[PDB]
DNA sequence: TATAATGGGAGCTGTCACGGATGC
DNA sequence: GCATCCGTGAGTCGAG
């Protein structure tokens, strides 16, 4: 097929097609599934093996993998990839806080305390300190991750006519510019579904707004 | 502030944590039974965008090809790592090998026809049908196939061996088929009455591959 | 350590399009808003509601969010219904939908192949009030545009429609953000062409130009006045934390005096006010001195009218402006005899 | 809205006096 | 265990 219909190629007569001279050459490791029937999964569907692709559950998964949906070749193939879940930045680290379980880990950290090593001794006290101080306190490790970001009343930040009709200002209300910018394009970017190290950066960038 | 207290509660170095939250590198919550280099990815382990691109989004590679140089292998068809995908490549890794991209596209076009011969009734070896490479006969004198009728030829040449059509006016009046080991005594649009050589056989005579 | 160093790493590792890669990525993204539409003529459901969960589906579960353009409420139950229904689709139909998964993917390599494009445009705009780094994300912002924007049936590479938006982008921007006090990009126009302006005639001339210069250079509609008021909307604000002096010690704020709150020696003077009224207040009958001081809002801190005093008083509003008359007067006598609150008259 | 354009620059240098963390 | 790195301190009022 082409851009305009007089340049395109159709069969004149029965026959059997050969590629040759390929522009290049893409070598994957992946498992090829040719399909005769119609098919139950589309493209960027994850699927673990032992699962139904085509021709009615026919044809299934042998790896761990991601299904490229080759219709031109009418062949369903998995690229293979696991779902393994990794992340970046303050949303992974508050998830970990989240997870914690306080009690557990001072009671690990005290049969840390009985081993004979003094360093470990030492390093099991200072995490200790700081796990029992959470514990006695009241307040969630997580709550160290910051979801709303508090903002500072107007008038400790002034915007000031001085005496020529000229206006000062505090640096605060150019770094909360700053933060609310970055911000509010990262929900934009977000919105209208940016493509990863775009969305990174935006992030980073927004991390060190608020730095 | 050193010493870190979110470093400190989740065990992980200033650096590590740098790397984190600075998007230096991945740290994974739920590995979900992810492998690397043999060894099962155990959680909280930290994985550059080479290794979580590797792991997540699978491995592949993209390999040139000169302008003008053929394929050594076939779309579709299994690699092994170090195979030569090309006089002047060589794959990488192990897997199926793509095209991408080709400049030409060659379309086989299936032709069933009708045609005859005529030979010496000693050199004929009888036969229901004859296989490409087949030996259609066996002449020990040189021997002229003749025209059995008239007209214009159109001369056609295989990769080997060839076809002649003649026709009076616009519609063919005969089709012979010279298999291997006949020379060719015509040319295209050349007039033949009955009777004169089309040809000549010599020796043993067999069927082209085609 | 330096981000930018890691962003154009980043950036260099996602390979450089061939003109054909380029055109089938393209052409993958054009069939596959085409396979939404169509599929959406099928389904009868919105276009919009279709993208996102298509798009859903190609990043993963790892991006869902709720959209505000979109009538419902985005999440991997509702997603999951629609994937579902569009799995129910005969197989003509659903093929649409590996159609719209393609065109996606190819959508997004598209964008991470051209970023690095939007670096070397926005490495231009430096110093104009905006960082490298928020240039890029809003370079990056109108390469989204171009990507959406672009057809390659025109046989043009992508870069030359990219740059376009890019620019776009960028300059947009630079207008609606590197100014502390907001102003609108029309205006923010006007004021450079008034900036190119005036350089010009600096330069021609070897000394900065008068304001009526300026406006004889800037056609008809301006005038010296005009100049000036559009410099003076232009002047930025200057920082309380910039320093006065050598050392660490002086800020320019702590030298501005606070006129809002007011000052003890006022504060006394309007207590002695109120005491010296509630004085002259009582020298009066209850009846008079009630209705002056809901006839000037002593009391609630508002001035009711004739009618409703004098509905209050069960009076006529005649007979209420005549006592508040009488009760004005006498504060006038009495005025005029002890002379207390003449020195609160400034 | 369409020739094509695809990895950034400036550093900035005569203080100790260190404290605790990190490293063969 | 002992060299080495990174962050945080380094006088007061006055005028400016
Ligand atoms: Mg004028």
């Amino acid at each position: 097929a082409a851009i305009d219909p007089e340049e395109e190629v159709i069969a004149e007569a029965e026959g059997v097609v050969h590629l040759h001279e390929p522009a290049s050459i893409l070598v994957v490791k992946a498992r090829v599934y040719p399909f005769e029937d119609d098919v139950e999964v589309s493209t960027g569907d994850r699927v673990a093996p032992g699962d139904v692709l085509a021709d009615g559950g026919k044809v299934k998964s042998d790896v761990y993998g991601r299904v490229e949906v080759d219709l031109v070749r009418n062949v369903v193939r998995v690229v293979e990839s696991y779902d393994i879940d990794a992340r970046m930045g303050a949303e992974a680290i508050q998830q970990l806080l989240k997870e914690l379980d306080l009690e557990a880990l001072e009671k690990e950290l005290l049969e840390e305390m009985k081993h004979p090593s003094r360093a470990r001794r030492a390093k099991a006290r200072k995490r200790l300190e700081v796990v029992r101080a959470f514990l006695d306190s009241g307040n969630r490790p997580e709550w160290m991750i910051l979801e709303a970001v508090p903002v500072l009343p107007p008038d400790l930040r002034p915007m000031v006519q001085v005496d020529g009709g000229r206006f000062a200002t505090s640096d605060l209300n150019d770094l909360y510019r700053r933060l609310i910018n970055r911000n509010n394009r990262l929900k934009k970017l977000l919105a209208q579904g940016a493509p990863e190290i775009i969305i990174r950066n935006e992030k980073r960038m927004l991390q060190e707004a608020v730095d | 502030d050193v010493p870190s207290k979110i470093g400190t509660l989740l065990d992980l170095s200033a650096t590590e944590l740098e790397q984190v939250l600075y998007f230096s590198k991945y740290i994974v919550l739920d590995p979900k039974g992810a492998i690397l280099n043999g060894v099962p990815v155990e959680k909280r382990q930290l994985l550059t965008d080479e290794e979580y691109r590797e792991l997540r989004y699978g491995k592949q590679e993209t390999y040139p090809l000169p302008p003008g140089v053929d394929a050594l292998v076939k779309d579709g068809e299994e690699v092994v790592k170090g195979q030569e995908l090309a006089p002047g490549v060589v794959s990488r890794l192990d897997g199926v090998a793509l095209y991408r991209f080709p400049r030409r596209v060659r379309v086989e076009y299936v032709k069933k026809e009708r045609a005859g011969l005529r030979l010496p009734l000693a050199a004929w070896v009888e036969k229901e049908a004859y296989k490409p490479g087949e030996i259609l006969a066996e002449l020990p004198e040189p021997y002229l196939f003749r025209a059995e009728e008239e007209g214009v030829v159109e001369l056609k040449e295989l990769e080997e061996g060839a076809f002649l059509v003649l026709r009076r006016e616009d519609e063919p009046v005969a089709t012979y088929f010279l298999p291997v080991g006949m020379t060719p005594l015509v040319v295209h649009g050349e007039i033949v009455e009955k009777g004169q050589p089309l040809a000549e056989a010599k020796g043993l005579l067999r069927m082209p591959r085609q | 350590s330096d981000p930018v160093r890691q962003y154009l790493h980043e950036i260099g590792q996602v390979p450089l399009l061939t003109l054909e890669e380029e055109v089938e990525l393209a052409r993958k993204v054009e069939e596959g808003m085409e396979a939404i539409k169509k599929l959406s003529e099928i389904t009868g459901l919105d276009p919009d509601l279709i993208r996102e969960v298509v798009r859903a589906k190609i990043l993963g579960s790892a991006r869902v969010r709720h959209i505000p353009g979109l009538k419902e409420t985005l999440d991997p139950k509702t997603v999951e219904e629609i994937d579902q229904k569009l799995k129910s689709l005969p197989k003509e139909h659903k093929r649409y939908l590996h159609i719209a998964r393609e065109g996606e993917a190819a959508r997004q390599h598209l964008i991470e192949a051209n970023l690095r494009l939007v670096v070397s445009i926005a490495k231009k705009y430096t110093g104009r009030g905006l960082s490298f780094l928020d240039l890029i994300q809003e370079g990056n912002q109108g390469l989204i545009r171009a990507v959406e924007k672009f057809e390659y049936k025109r046989r043009f590479k992508f870069s030359t429609y990219a740059t376009w938006w890019i620019r776009q982008a960028i300059n947009r921007a630079i207008a609606d953000q590197a100014r502390t006090i907001r102003i609108p990009v029309h205006m923010v126009e006007t004021i450079n062409k008034l900036s190119r302006t005036a350089r010009q005639l600096q330069q021609e001339l070897g000394r900065e130009p008068t304001y009526e210069e300026i406006a004889e250079a800037m056609g008809p509609g301006w005038d010296a006045k005009r100049v000036e008021e559009t410099l003076k909307i232009a002047q930025e604000p200057v920082s309380l934390e910039t320093p006065i002096g050598d050392e660490k010690d002086s800020f320019y704020g702590d030298f501005i005096p606070d006129e809002h709150l007011p000052s003890p020696v006022d504060a006394a003077t309007q207590s002695l006010l109120s005491e010296e009224l509630e004085k002259a207040l009582s020298k009066l009958s209850e009846r008079e001195a009630m209705v002056l001081k809901l006839r000037k809002g002593l009391i609630d801190g508002r001035e009711h009218t004739l009618e409703e005093v004098g509905a209050f008083f069960g009076v006529t509003r005649e007979r209420i402006r005549q006592i508040e008359n009488k009760a004005l007067r006498k504060l006038k006598y009495h005025e005029s005899r002890t002379r207390k609150l003449r020195d609160f008259l400034d």
